[PDB]
C-alpha cells in the first residue's frame, strides 16, 4: 500500500507546482493517502516487532521447558 | 412570453414585464420545438450564456452566464439549488436529465437577496411540473446511437387532485460508450382549499457515463461513471386573496461512482462521492399597494461521505438565509428590493442585497437601473480537502446594470449594459500549497436583445458582448467568447412546424494540454445552424425531425477535445 | 353473506365449516397431504363504503380455525389469520390497497388453484410473491382505466419481513403483472423479485440473493368447462427441507409445471382432473431433484351455493428413493363442506 | 354496526382493520415504538337489553387479532382479548359491572389517550389501575344519581390475581374516580391502591407493598379541539426494565405529564400534538431517570365514520446514556383504518 500511494505520488508530481491543473488536485489527495499509509506501515512494524518478540520468547521457553520435561524423566 | 407569469423573481408567481432584471422563459413548448437533447443544450442559446463540454452528451460541461464562472450562476431544481453541483460547489447539467424540465425561468443579473449563496450570474429556476393534462407515449432515435423512449401520463383524480407519473429510458454515444440515463417520477398534487394546497412528489434517475481519463500502466483508469439519485420534495401553499404562504421542504440522496470497469464500481481504487441535501424553506407574501411585500427563510443542510469531493472524510454544511423583498410600481415607476442574511456552518454570517427601479419615461419604453451585492460560499474541494482553507470568506460580486426595453413598431428590444466587480475570489498559491482569497475580476458587457413578428414569422435575434478580465492582472478571463449571436427563426408553414436556430460564438481562449508549459490559444469565433421541422401525422401522432450542426462545423470549446458536428434527430409523440 | 348494507356502507360476513378426512396407506408420514380428520372452518369479514361516488375504501380480514386439534395445548396448532387488508378504489385511475394479502404471482397461478382440497402447492404461503404474505401494498388497474376491456394489471411491493425462520422471512421486493381476459378466454404474466435476508442466506442450504419467482397462464373457462395451464419458474425463492438432513433453505433454481381441467354440471357436479410439477435444480449437495410430481382425479357435487362434497385422489409419481425424504405415497381426501 | 336489534335485546357487532407500519432508523430496537409492519384486526360483540324500564343489562367484549405475524409457530403471538365484561346500569343510582375491564385510574388518563397510534403509554395493561385488567368490580354513578348534571363517580374493586410474572400480576386492590364535565370542558381525578404480591417483592428492582396510583386530568373540547393535561403520580406501579442489567420490576416513586392539543376540520381532518414525560425516583441503583420523554407531531384525515388514515411523528428527546436501556431514537407511525 506504501509503494502504491509512493507511486500515486511521482504519478502527480508534475502538477505539484501547477496550481490549476486536475492532476494537481489527486496529487495532494495521494499525498494524504501515502502519509497515511507510511502511518500504517509504522504501526504493523510496531505490531510485527513485539510479535516476534513473543514468537523468540516462546522459542527459548520450549528449550527450557523440554530441558525441564528431560530433567523430571 | 412576454408579458407571462414567473415565480424566480420572488418566489411567488407575477407577470415577467413585472420583473425588472431582464429575464427570459422557456416552455416545454418552446424546448420540444428544438428537439433538444440536453439541458446544456438549451441553454448554450440563451443570451450571455456561454457554455463548454469535452464532446457529447453527458461529458463534462460548464456554463458561463455573462461571462462569470460555472461556479457562479446558481441553478435551481423547481427552485432549490442543485443537488449535483453541491459536491463540486459548480452546477454541470450534463448529466442533469433534460425529460424533466418543464419551464425554464431565467434571470440574469444578482440575485443573492433572493436565493443566497452562489447565485452572481443569474437564476435558473428549472420547473419541473406543468398543468398540461393527458397522456404521451414517445420515441426517439438519433445519431451517436442515440435512442429515447419516454411515456408519461399526468391525470385528475377529483378536482382538488393531480397524479403525474413519466418514465424515461435514453441512451447515447459520442469516449466510446457515452451516456445512459433513466428516470422515474412521481408527483401528486392536493387542492385542500380553494388557497389550501399541498403536493408529495419523487423521482429517481440512474445515470452510467463514460469518459476518456488519463492512463497510466499499472493504475487503474477511473473512466467510468455511475450515479444515482433520488430526490423528495414535500409542500405546502396557502394561496389567498391577499397573503401567500409556501412552505417546502425537499431531500435529495446522490452517490457518485468513478471506478475503471476492469476494477470494479466499489473497489477501493473507485471514488464514491456520497451527498445528502436537505431543505427548509419558508416564504411568506402580503399585497401592499401596487405590489407586494415578500420575507422568507431558507435553510439547507449537506452532508458528505468520506472521500466525497476529494476530501478525507465526510463534511455536515448548514446554512439559513433570511431574506426581505419589496416591490411597488408608483405611477409609472417601480421600485424592486431584497435584502438578506446567510449564516453558513462554514463562514458564519454574510449579507448580500439587490435593488432595482423602472421609470417608463415612455408609454412602452422605459428604464431600468438595478445594483446587487451577490455571494458564493467556498466551496467543499476549498475548504476541506488538504488545498482547503476552511477560514475563506465568500467570494464578493458587485453589479451594475442599466437597460433600455421597448416596443418599436411590433419589436421588442432591450439595451442593457453590465458591470461585475467580483473580488475577493478564492485562488490556490503555487508557493505555498494552499487556497487562498486573492483573485479579482472586472467584467463589463452589453445585452442587445430583440423579438419581433413579421406576419406568420417570428424573429427572435439577440447580440451578446462581454469583456471578463482579471482585474489584478488585467488580463481577459480566458475560454470566454468576446461576444455571441443568436439569432433564431421560426415560421411554421402549412402546418409544418419550421425552425432555424443559429449562433455565433466568438473567440475563445483556452489552453493547450499537448506541450508543457501549457500555453494559452485563441478559439476561433463560428457559426452553428440547426433546423428542426415537425409535423403532425395525427391528431396524437406527431412526427419531428431535427439536423443539429448543418454544417459540420469544426468547432472546440475545450482545446484538443472534439465535439460532435451533423447530428440527426428523428422522434414520434402520440399525445392522448 | 351480507350481513349490514346500510349508510352507504356494506359489511358481508362470509365464513364456512369444512368436515375432512385424509387417507393413505401407513400412518401417514409418507402420504402425500397427509392421513385423518383435517376438518377446518374459517370466519371473516369483508367490508366497503362508498366514499364518494368515484371513491370507496374497503377492508378484508379472514382467519382458519382448525378442528383437527385437540383441547389441551396444541389446541391453537394450525390456528391463524390469512388474510387482513385495506384499500381504496377510485372509478378508473385504478385503485391502492395495503395489508396482508396474496403477493401478484399468486394472480397467476390462481388458475391452477382451483381444486377443492388439493393444489396450488408451488403457490407456498409466507413466500415472496407465490402466497399471502403481510406489509404488501398493491395498486391495481381494472381495463387498463377503462381502456382496452379485459386488460388489467397490478404492481406490488413488498417491505421487508426479518422473522426468526428463512421460511417465512423476507426482504424487500417488488413485482406486477398483467392478465387479459377476451370472450371467456385468458392470459396472464407475473413477475416478481426480492432480496434474501442474512437468516436465508445464512441457511445451509440456498445461495444468492436475489430471489426471484415469475409465472404465465393460459386457460377458457366457459361451457362448464375449464381448462388451465401455468408455468413458473424461480431462482432462490421455493423452500426445501431435508428428511435425511433435516435440514432446510431455498432452492437455488425450480421449475414448476400446472395444468388442470375441470367440467360442471347442470346438476351440482364438477369432476376435476390436475397434472403438477416441480423439479428444483442447483440444489447444494443434490443437484436437480424433483420435490413434487403427482396426478389428480377428483370431484365435486355442489348441493347448493352453501352446500358442498367433494373428493380428491392424488396419484403421488415421487419414488421413494427421491433424495430429500419426501412422501412418495399417494392419497385421498374426502370432504363436505357448509358456507354461508 | 347493530345486527340484531329485536325482543327489547340489540347486537352491536364492532370491528375494524389497520393497515400499519412503524419506521425509524435503524433495524428498531432503539426506536420509540419500533419498526416495521404492524397491521391488525380487532374484533367485539356489545350487547344490551332491557330488562324492566328501570334495568337493563349489557355485556362487551373485544378481542385483538395480529397480522404482522406469519402462519407458522408465531401465528399466535401478540393475539389476545382486549375487553370481556358484563353488568347492568339502573336507571339512575348508577351502573356496576365485572370482568376484564380498565381501571378506574384509566378514567382519568382516557384524556391524554386520544392520539391515533402511540399515546396513553402509562397507562399500560395489566398494570393495576391504569390499564385494562381482569378481575375488576366496577360500579358508577352518573350525574350523582342524577342531582347534579356532569359530575359522575365510579368506585372499583380488584380482585387479587397470582400470576407467572410480577408483571401481570396484583393484589386486593380498590379504587376510585370522579368526573366533572361543565360546558365543554372536563375535570377528573382518579386514585388506586392494592398490595403488591410475594413475586413482586421478590423482584429485583421495587420496594414497598401498597402499590399506588393515582392520576388528575383536564380537558377542553369544543368546536372541533380537544386540549388535555393529565398528571400521574404513582407508587411502586409502574413497570420498568434494564436492558444493561436485563432486569426488570416497579419504580419505587414515579410522576408522568401528559399533554395533547388536537384540532379537527369539516373536510375530515385531525392534527395533532402531544407532549409527554415520565421520570421514576428511588429507584434501586439509578437514583432517577427518565422513562420516556418525548413529543409528538402527527395528522389524521377522516374520509368517514367507517374510513380513515393516519400519521405520527414521534420525537424521542430521552438521551442515549439514560441508566435503563431505554430507546433514544425518533420513531414515525403510518396507518390506514377500515372499522364498520
Amino acid at each position: 500500500t506504501l509503494a502504491d500511494a509512493i507511486a500515486e505520488i511521482k504519478q502527480f508530481n508534475r502538477f505539484a507546482h501547477d496550481p490549476m491543473a486536475g492532476g494537481h488536485r489527486m496529487w495532494q489527495m495521494a499525498g494524504l493517502k501515502a502519509q497515511r499509509a507510511q502511518t500504517d506501515v509504522n504501526n504493523k512494524q510496531a505490531a510485527f516487532d513485539a510479535a516476534a518478540k513473543e514468537k523468540s520468547d516462546a522459542d527459548a521457553a520450549l528449550s527450557a521447558a523440554q530441558e525441564r520435561r528431560k530433567q523430571k524423566e | 412570453s412576454p408579458d407571462t407569469l414567473v415565480v424566480t423573481a420572488n418566489r411567488f408567481e407575477q407577470p415577467r414585464s413585472t420583473v425588472l432584471a431582464p429575464t427570459t422563459v422557456v416552455t416545454r413548448q418552446d424546448i420540444d420545438r428544438w428537439q433538444s437533447t440536453s439541458v446544456n443544450d438549451v441553454l448554450r442559446r440563451l443570451p450571455g450564456v456561454d457554455i463548454t463540454q469535452n464532446g457529447g452528451s453527458g461529458q463534462l460541461s460548464s456554463i458561463f452566464i455573462r461571462g462569470t464562472n460555472a461556479s457562479h450562476v446558481l441553478v435551481l431544481i423547481d427552485g432549490v439549488r442543485l443537488n449535483l453541483a453541491g459536491v463540486s460547489g459548480s452546477a454541470d447539467l450534463s448529466q442533469f436529465p433534460i425529460a424533466l424540465v418543464q419551464r425554464v425561468e431565467y434571470i440574469r443579473g444578482p440575485r443573492s437577496a433572493v436565493y443566497g449563496s452562489d447565485a452572481i450570474g443569474g437564476v435558473v429556476n428549472i420547473i419541473t411540473t406543468r398543468d398540461e393534462p393527458g397522456t404521451e407515449i414517445s420515441a426517439g432515435w438519433g445519431s451517436n446511437s442515440y435512442q429515447n423512449y419516454d411515456v408519461s401520463t399526468q391525470q385528475q383524480l377529483g378536482d382538488k387532485t393531480r397524479v403525474t407519473l413519466l418514465g424515461d429510458y435514453a441512451h447515447t454515444h459520442g469516449d466510446n460508450d457515452g451516456f445512459l440515463s433513466k428516470t422515474l417520477y412521481g408527483a401528486l398534487e392536493h387542492n385542500f382549499t380553494d388557497a389550501w394546497s399541498g403536493f408529495v412528489r419523487g423521482y429517481g434517475y440512474d445515470n452510467r457515463t463514460n469518459y476518456d481519463a488519463y492512463y497510466s500502466p499499472g493504475s487503474p483508469l477511473l473512466d467510468t461513471r455511475k450515479l444515482y439519485s433520488q430526490s423528495w420534495d414535500a409542500g405546502l401553499r396557502y394561496n389567498g386573496e391577499l397573503i401567500k404562504s409556501q412552505l417546502i421542504t425537499s431531500y435529495s440522496h446522490s452517490k457518485d461512482y468513478n471506478y475503471d470497469p476492469h476494477y470494479g464500481r466499489y473497489d477501493s481504487s473507485a471514488t464514491l462521492d456520497e451527498m445528502k441535501q436537505y431543505t427548509v424553506q419558508w416564504a411568506n407574501n402580503v399585497i401592499v399597494g401596487h405590489g407586494s411585500i415578500g420575507a422568507g427563510v431558507d435553510w439547507q443542510k449537506q452532508t458528505t461521505t468520506p472521500g466525497t469531493g476529494y476530501v478525507e472524510d465526510g463534511y455536515d454544511q448548514r446554512n439559513t438565509g433570511i431574506y426581505l423583498t419589496g416591490l411597488q410600481q408608483v405611477g409609472d415607476f417601480t421600485f424592486e428590493g431584497a435584502a438578506r442574511s446567510d449564516d453558513n456552518s462554514q463562514f458564519g454570517r454574510h449579507g448580500t442585497w439587490q435593488t432595482s427601479a423602472g421609470w417608463e419615461f415612455i408609454e412602452g419604453y422605459r428604464f431600468i437601473a438595478s445594483y446587487g451585492t451577490s455571494y458564493k460560499a467556498p466551496n467543499l474541494g476549498q475548504l476541506y480537502g488538504f488545498y482547503g482553507n476552511p477560514n475563506l470568506d465568500p467570494e464578493k460580486s458587485k453589479q451594475w446594470e442599466g437597460a433600455f426595453e421597448g416596443l418599436t413598431a411590433g419589436v421588442n428590444w432591450r439595451i442593457s449594459g453590465y458591470r461585475n466587480d467580483v473580488s475577493d475570489l478564492i485562488d490556490y498559491d503555487d508557493h505555498t500549497l494552499k487556497y487562498y482569497n486573492e483573485g479579482k475580476a472586472r467584467i463589463k458587457g452589453v445585452e442587445a436583445t430583440a423579438n419581433f413578428d413579421t406576419g406568420p414569422l417570428t424573429h427572435t435575434v439577440s447580440y451578446d458582448y462581454v469583456d471578463a478580465r482579471n482585474a489584478i492582472t488585467d488580463t481577459p478571463l480566458l475560454r470566454r467568447a468576446k461576444q455571441q449571436v443568436k439569432y433564431q427563426l421560426d415560421w411554421q408553414l402549412y402546418d409544418f412546424d419550421w425552425g432555424i436556430t443559429y449562433q455565433y460564438l466568438g473567440t475563445r481562449y483556452d489552453k493547450d494540454y499537448s506541450s508543457y508549459p501549457y500555453q494559452t490559444v485563441k478559439m476561433g469565433g463560428v457559426s452553428l445552424w440547426d433546423l428542426a421541422v415537425a409535423y403532425p401525422v395525427t391528431s396524437h401522432l406527431t412526427v419531428r425531425g431535427k439536423i443539429a450542426n448543418l454544417f459540420d462545423k469544426d468547432y472546440e470549446t475545450v482545446y484538443g477535445y472534439q465535439t460532435a458536428g451533423r447530428e440527426y434527430t428523428l422522434s414520434g409523440s402520440y399525445t392522448f | 353473506a351480507e350481513i349490514y348494507n346500510k349508510d352507504g356502507n356494506k359489511v358481508d360476513l362470509y365464513g364456512k365449516a369444512v368436515g375432512l378426512h385424509y387417507f393413505s396407506k401407513g400412518n401417514g408420514e409418507n402420504s402425500y397431504g397427509g392421513n385423518g380428520d383435517m376438518t377446518y372452518a374459517r370466519l371473516g369479514f369483508k367490508g366497503e363504503t362508498q366514499i364518494n361516488s368515484d371513491l370507496t375504501g374497503y377492508g378484508q380480514w379472514e382467519y382458519n380455525f382448525q378442528g383437527n386439534n385437540s383441547e389441551g395445548a396444541d389446541a391453537q396448532t394450525g390456528n391463524k389469520t390469512r388474510l387482513a387488508f385495506a384499500g381504496l378504489k377510485y372509478a378508473d385511475v385504478g385503485s391502492f390497497d395495503y395489508g396482508r394479502n396474496y403477493g401478484v404471482v399468486y394472480d397467476a397461478l390462481g388458475y391452477t388453484d382451483m381444486l377443492p382440497e388439493f393444489g396450488g402447492d408451488t403457490a407456498y404461503s409466507d413466500d415472496f410473491f407465490v402466497g399471502r404474505v403481510g406489509g404488501v401494498a398493491t395498486y391495481r388497474n381494472s381495463n387498463f382505466f377503462g381502456l382496452v376491456d379485459g386488460l388489467n394489471f397490478a404492481v406490488q411491493y413488498l417491505g421487508k419481513n426479518e422473522r426468526d425462520t428463512a421460511r417465512r422471512s423476507n426482504g424487500d421486493g417488488v413485482g406486477g403483472s398483467i392478465s387479459y381476459e377476451y370472450e371467456g378466454f385468458g392470459i396472464v404474466g407475473a413477475y416478481g423479485a426480492a432480496d434474501r435476508t442474512n437468516l436465508q442466506e445464512a441457511q445451509p442450504l440456498g445461495n444468492g440473493k436475489k430471489a426471484e419467482q415469475w409465472a404465465t397462464g393460459l386457460k377458457y373457462d366457459a361451457n362448464n368447462i375449464y381448462l388451465a395451464a401455468n408455468y413458473g419458474e424461480t431462482r432462490n425463492a421455493t423452500p426445501i427441507t431435508n428428511k435425511f438432513t433435516n435440514t432446510s433453505g431455498f432452492a437455488n433454481k425450480t421449475q414448476d409445471v400446472l395444468l388442470v381441467a375441470q367440467y360442471q354440471f347442470d346438476f351440482g357436479l364438477r369432476p376435476s382432473i390436475a397434472y403438477t410439477k416441480s423439479k428444483a435444480k442447483d440444489v447444494e449437495g443434490i443437484g436437480d431433484v424433483d420435490l413434487v410430481n403427482y396426478f389428480e382425479v377428483g370431484a365435486t357435487y355442489y348441493f347448493n351455493k352453501n352446500m358442498s362434497t367433494y373428493v380428491d385422489y392424488i396419484i403421488n409419481q415421487i419414488d421413494s428413493d427421491n433424495k430429500l425424504g419426501v412422501g412418495s405415497d399417494d392419497t385421498v381426501a374426502v370432504g363436505i363442506v357448509y358456507q354461508f
